[PDB]
């Protein structure tokens, strides 16, 4: 369908592939064991 | 010999070259990565050549007679982008 093809092409023009790949390549910050033994958990509502 | 109407696709042939105005779909993309470029192509076939008329003025409406000297806005059939 030409309409669907046009819409998909428009969305491809809107969003580059490399930007999506880079955002996927971005890595989260890591929970880590502290000296006392507890887990310091990054606040997720303020992070990636 | 047909009478032009608002909201009707039109195909333009350049007088000198004999080619047809269209959206190239290949863009220099400076400033606006989203927009395409506009240029001539030889082939008649394709949705790129055709452009849809729309009434810029509020008084004119879809299906109305086309004025001789009225302001006008054209939208590319291929990507729904105005001649900008």
């Amino acid at each position: 369908k030409g309409e669907a093809i046009r819409i998909r092409s428009i969305l491809r023009s809107l969003i580059p592939l490399g930007d999506l790949v880079g955002v996927i390549s971005i890595a989260f910050q890591m929970p880590t064991i502290a000296k006392d033994g507890n887990v310091v958990e990054p606040d997720m509502s303020a992070g990636f | 010999h047909r009478t032009l109407l608002y909201g009707h696709a039109i195909l333009l042939r350049h007088s000198y070259s004999g080619m047809y105005l269209c959206c190239l779909s290949t863009s220099r993309s400076s400033t606006d990565k989203l927009a395409f470029d506009v240029g001539l192509q030889e082939d008649t076939t394709g949705e790129a050549c055709w452009w849809t008329i729309h009434p810029a003025s509020k008084q004119r409406s879809e299906g109305e007679k086309v004025r001789v000297g009225d302001d006008l806005i054209l939208v590319s059939v291929s990507s729904e982008r105005y001649l900008h």
